């Protein structure tokens, strides 16, 4: 034997690694009628697929 | 390092009588280890000397 006790090699300590979740949180965004800008006029020209405004 | 149950002095008449009787604390340790070292034997740095406190 000897003086000095540890486990790490072999030997029944306790303690280890936490396993833990987070609760499912969802994330909601206000979509702003302003701040879109706007450029030129009716068309003329339009960009395709352009967001309607 | 002598150890006896009797509260009885070395020099005194009910004792052998010879020699000074000096209070001991702790185990006598034999020369060579001083006990803890390494948790897997590996073994510490031990001590040494007579009389010697460290």
């Amino acid at each position: 034997a000897g003086g000095t006790g540890g486990r790490v090699f072999n030997t029944i300590r306790t303690e280890n690694v936490p396993l833990m979740t987070v609760n499912g949180s969802s994330f909601s965004l206000s979509s702003n009628t302003h701040s879109h800008n706007m450029v030129f006029g009716r068309g003329d020209a339009s960009g395709h697929n352009s967001s309607p405004n | 390092y002598r150890i006896g149950s009797y509260y009885i002095t070395e020099e005194d008449i009910n004792p052998g009588d010879s020699i000074s009787l000096g209070f001991g604390s702790w185990a006598k340790v034999t020369g060579v280890i001083m006990g803890t070292g390494v948790v897997n034997p590996d073994g510490s740095v031990p001590n040494a000397q007579r009389v010697e406190f460290q």
